[PDB]
């Protein structure tokens, strides 16, 4: 089992920026080296095989190098549409190996979060749950730092986030921590907030609301 | 041209045993090989086996080696994998995908993949909450709705906004494994605060592992 090892491990890069990933065979494999990409939630894709041959329908903004044991997938001018994941393989002995992949995103100009608090619907909280929700829509970097306060005294473990892959559109990330608490808990206190930290904003905005049921 | 289809994924119990098949079209798998690659969730692309179907000859990854066989038939153009003993770490989506060999051994047609999903646990469908604007503050100018699509099992539940007509500024989120074992996700709309009142924000979710199909109608509160 020859391994491919493969950096960076993700990149932003503008559009139009010239884009280099490599992975390093860790024996001599030859040539026999074809790169892939890999759009989110979907079917890997051949973009160049035998290390430098592009296939027929891959666009020539692509390209392959080879020189002793690393390998180069090249793109001259990345275009919006190259937000994909690319992975390399050997498939010079058995098993194929592949490269752990490598992310690329592209970069855009630091959007702030437009932050919104919701609380728990009471068909939920009926069921004894309450799953208090925070929004923050359409910013970038990726990064941010969201933070619960429950009448100021901020949590531990107990809110989960998730996040989009960045739009097709405007390359904006969105992102949600949903703080979940039993009914009974959830009763105690009485204001229930987010404080949203990130570059977009000069200052920690705060989204709050004061326990419901009213 | 060149196609190949996945099929019969799903849920298993493990120790269960899954039998995948593999459908070409435009190419007759017995002048090339036939690979299963397969691919667990937020990890990297795994090889599983391969079969030369015109000698019949095999070969495969250690971690499967003795409880998978991949077989092929060439008179149904379909190429198999039957999966034995099943252990969690086999949750994947597979493809099955083919060399070329005439130039090259690079994988160029893959198909679209079947999930399977290796585990204990029964099935169970999305209860679909609200989440409703308006909760402390009423003007603003754009205004923020949502569904929370909570615990059900297994992968995937689909959310759609008023019957796919509402498309616009509608994130549903990737889905979270909750301590529970069990799956949650957000889909989350936004819209103008002029039209709140002015029309219905429905959204649509359908858990095809439960056959369920819940719409809720999210409209808005004061506090």
């Amino acid at each position: 089992d020859i391994q491919m090892t493969q950096s960076p491990s993700s990149l932003s890069a503008s559009v139009g920026d010239r884009v280099t990933i490599t992975c390093r065979a860790s024996q001599d494999v030859n040539t026999a080296v074809a790169w892939y990409q890999q759009k989110p939630g979907k079917a890997p894709k051949l973009l160049i095989y035998s290390a430098s041959f592009l296939e027929s329908g891959v666009p020539s903004r692509f390209s392959g190098s080879r020189s002793g044991t690393d390998f180069t997938l090249t793109i001259s001018s990345l275009q919006p549409e190259d937000f994909a994941t690319y992975y390399c393989q050997q498939h010079y002995t058995t098993p194929p190996t592949f490269g752990q992949g490598t992310k690329v995103e592209i970069k855009r100009t630091v959007a702030a979060p437009s932050v919104f608090i919701f609380p728990p619907s009471d068909e939920q909280l009926k069921s004894g749950t309450a799953s208090v929700v925070c929004l923050l829509n359409n910013f970038y970097p990726r990064e941010a730092k969201v933070q619960w306060k429950v009448d100021n005294a901020l949590q531990s473990g107990n809110s989960q986030e998730s996040v989009t892959e960045q739009d097709s559109k405007d390359s904006t990330y969105s992102l949600s921590s949903t703080l979940t608490l039993s009914k009974a808990d959830y009763e105690k206190h009485k204001v229930y907030a987010c404080e949203v930290t990130h570059q977009g904003l000069s200052s920690p905005v705060t989204k709050s609301f004061n326990r419901g049921e009213c | 041209e060149v196609q190949l289809v996945e099929s019969g994924g799903g849920l298993v119990q493990p120790g269960g045993s899954l039998r995948l098949s593999c459908a070409a079209s435009g190419f007759n798998i017995k002048d090339t090989y036939i690979h299963w690659v397969r691919q667990a969730p937020g990890k990297g692309l795994e090889w599983v086996a391969r079969i030369y179907p015109t000698n019949g000859y095999t070969r495969y990854a250690d971690s499967v080696k003795g409880r998978f066989t991949i077989s092929a038939d060439t008179s149904k153009n379909t190429a198999y994998l039957q999966m034995n003993s099943l252990r969690a770490e086999d949750t994947a989506v597979y493809y099955c995908s083919r060399w070329g060999g005439d130039g090259f051994y690079a994988m160029d047609y893959w198909g679209q993949g079947t999930l399977v999903t290796v585990s204990s646990a029964s099935t169970k469908g999305p209860s679909v909450f609200p989440l409703a604007p308006s909760s402390k503050s009423t003007s603003g100018g754009t205004a923020a709705l949502g569904c929370l699509v909570k615990d059900y099992f297994p992968e995937p539940v689909t959310v759609s906004w008023n019957s796919g007509a509402l498309t616009s500024g509608v994130h549903t989120f990737p889905a979270v494994l909750q301590s529970s074992g069990l799956y949650s996700l957000s889909s989350v709309v936004t819209v103008p605060s002029s039209s709140l009142g002015t029309q219905t924000y429905i959204c649509n979710v359908n858990h095809k592992p439960s056959n369920t199909k819940v719409d809720k109608k999210v409209e808005p509160k004061s506090c």
